[PDB]
């Protein structure tokens, strides 16, 4: 288990830590989060009370370094930082733990949700997305826009996904036009998951982040990218039967996650409908669908 | 975007632009089979590829034989027309090309955009005209040389006559939409109106007859009535 130190909390932010959240007051004696499973990638993201706009935050995974969060007043947000000498971050963690000025990450042990969202996502290809190569974590917020929305201005500061744009030379192989705007098989499996993505964990991965993203920051780009890929791999006649089974399993525990209140915004109507009542695989999706039809009945 | 009666007269300034029309392109007559179901049978079609400037008509004649064998043949045909209007952009010299390309349906835009992805500058839009072009088969030698056709054809029409000597591209677009209106509203009373007079004859090289000036202004008259007419018959006014 390990530990994320906060030097203090000098300005009253709804904490999230993964799916979890708490709310700390102004100047209020949090020294940070500790008991943080080893194994999966976190992110811890903040939304100030004062401005509800930009939330922002930071992906990691503590087995890359010692990290704490620092306020800066000059920037005004919180800023994750790491830690280089070991010896005064595990002093540093040691007597927040023994005041007690922590909280502890409240996993059930009954609960997998957090590995069943972030099960193919790595912080190497976390880091891929989001490009800030002198540091082991990634900074995300809001109003971060993605590659292909640029093309549609900041590149430094961009979400470098996976572009997918099903009218585009990439996707159409001349003198199969009609073929492989109807049927995508050939851009999933040849131009995608061999060529670009190299194994479906990669395309998941990158997916699950994508969703990620969107749930967590409201970032549009992301959702469009997470709807992207699904509609990518239900619109394709031909896909391994393993992927199926996972993709059903990803999306079922992504919809169970969702706020029931961000729904209207972070589902898109025609992407769902299609790919659960039209598309080649509208009866491979099991999970998702029973749940989508119990808790989303009206998109649908 | 879309075009309409606000941008009309776009249609009609120096811009290569193309009208693609793919209403004809999958035509078949319904009938009963010995055991009483229904089959169609396909008869031989084309797409109505138009200059609005000029009065050039590409017409591509559509042979069954095209059909055979396919499954989904409405929609093959969307996507059959697409690849037949970018072979004839591939065909035409750089500066013959089009800058646009206005689909007269909707369903044609994805089916074209895809099969025009080499060509990005091409502008690929819908139009919110109401256009009459299904009724290109009630002009007589139209008709007759798709169903001639045995094989798969491409032939050069211009759907304006010489009218152009006389006329703008405007108002012999004008007449032209109004013929075609009045054709695909009652097509026997508006070629009864076209060939009433034995003395107005169609030139070989033409498609319509050579009406004089004023014969045209009363032959025009004569379509609106019956545009007018058969939308009471219709309706009841
Ligand atoms: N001095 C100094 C800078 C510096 O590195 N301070 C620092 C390092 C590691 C953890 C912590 C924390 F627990 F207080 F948050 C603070």
């Amino acid at each position: 288990m390990n530990t994320v130190p906060f030097t203090s909390a000098p300005i009253e932010v709804t904490i999230g830590i993964d799916q979890y959240s708490f709310n700390v007051k102004e100047n209020q004696p949090f020294h940070g989060i500790k008991d943080i499973p080893i194994g999966h990638v976190h992110v811890i993201h903040f939304q100030h009370a004062d401005n509800s706009s930009m939330r922002y935050g930071y992906w990691f995974d503590c087995r890359m370094g010692n990290f704490y969060i620092q306020y800066d007043p000059k920037d005004g947000l919180y800023k994750m930082m790491e830690e280089r000498d070991g010896a005064k971050f595990e002093n540093i963690v040691h007597n927040f733990k023994e005041r007690q000025m922590m909280v502890s990450y409240p996993k059930i042990d009954e609960d997998d949700t957090w590995y069943n969202l972030t099960e193919f996502v790595q912080m190497d290809k976390i880091r891929k997305i989001v490009r800030k190569d002198e540091n082991q974590f990634s900074y995300v917020d809001s109003s971060m826009t993605t590659v292909q929305e640029n093309e549609l201005s900041d590149p430094a500061h961009s979400l470098n996904y996976t572009v997918i744009n099903f009218k585009s030379r990439e996707a159409i192989r001349p003198g199969h036009e009609m073929e492989d705007f109807l049927d995508k098989s050939y851009y999933l499996n040849t131009v995608m998951l061999q060529g670009i993505f190299k194994n479906s964990s990669n395309y998941f991965g990158e997916l699950q982040f994508a969703f990620l993203n969107a749930m967590f920051f409201g970032n549009y780009g992301s959702s469009l990218q997470w709807h992207a890929m699904i509609e990518l791999i239900c619109s394709s006649a031909t896909v391994p039967k393993h992927m199926l089974d996972k993709l059903d399993e990803i999306l079922y525990y992504q919809i169970k996650t969702l706020p029931e209140q961000y729904s209207d915004i972070l589902l898109n109507e025609r992407v769902w409908n299609i790919c659960l009542y039209s598309s080649f695989q509208k009866n491979s999706l099991h999970n998702t669908e029973k749940i989508m039809e119990n808790k989303y009945p009206e998109l649908l | 975007g879309a075009m309409n009666s606000s941008n009309y007269a776009e249609l009609f300034n120096n811009d290569i632009k193309l009208f693609v029309d793919d209403t004809n392109v999958y035509r078949v007559t319904v009938h009963k089979t010995f055991e009483g179901n229904v089959a169609t049978k396909a008869i031989n079609g084309c797409i109505f590829t138009l200059n609005p400037k000029t009065g050039h008509l590409f017409l591509k004649i559509i042979h069954t034989s095209v059909w055979a064998g396919q499954k989904r043949l409405s929609q093959l045909a969307k996507w059959k027309t697409a690849e037949e209007v970018s072979a004839l952009v591939r065909s035409l010299p750089k500066e013959e090309q089009p800058k646009q390309i206005i689909v007269t349906r909707k369903a044609m835009l994805d089916p074209l955009e895809v099969h025009m992805l080499d060509f990005p500058n091409i502008a690929i839009r819908p139009t919110e005209l109401r256009l009459p072009f299904s009724a290109a088969m009630s002009i007589d030698k139209l008709s007759d040389v798709v169903m001639k056709a045995t094989e798969p054809q491409m032939v050069l029409f211009n759907i304006y006559d010489d009218w152009l000597d006389r006329i703008s591209s405007y108002t012999a677009f004008s007449r032209l939409t109004l013929l075609l209106r009045a054709l695909k509203t009652n097509e026997e009373s508006a070629k009864m109106i076209l060939l009433s007079d034995p003395t107005i004859t169609i030139k070989s090289y033409h498609l319509w007859p050579s009406f004089t000036d004023e014969q045209w202004i009363t032959i025009e008259s004569q379509m609106r009535d019956l545009i007018l007419t058969e939308y009471g018959r219709k309706y009841n006014v």
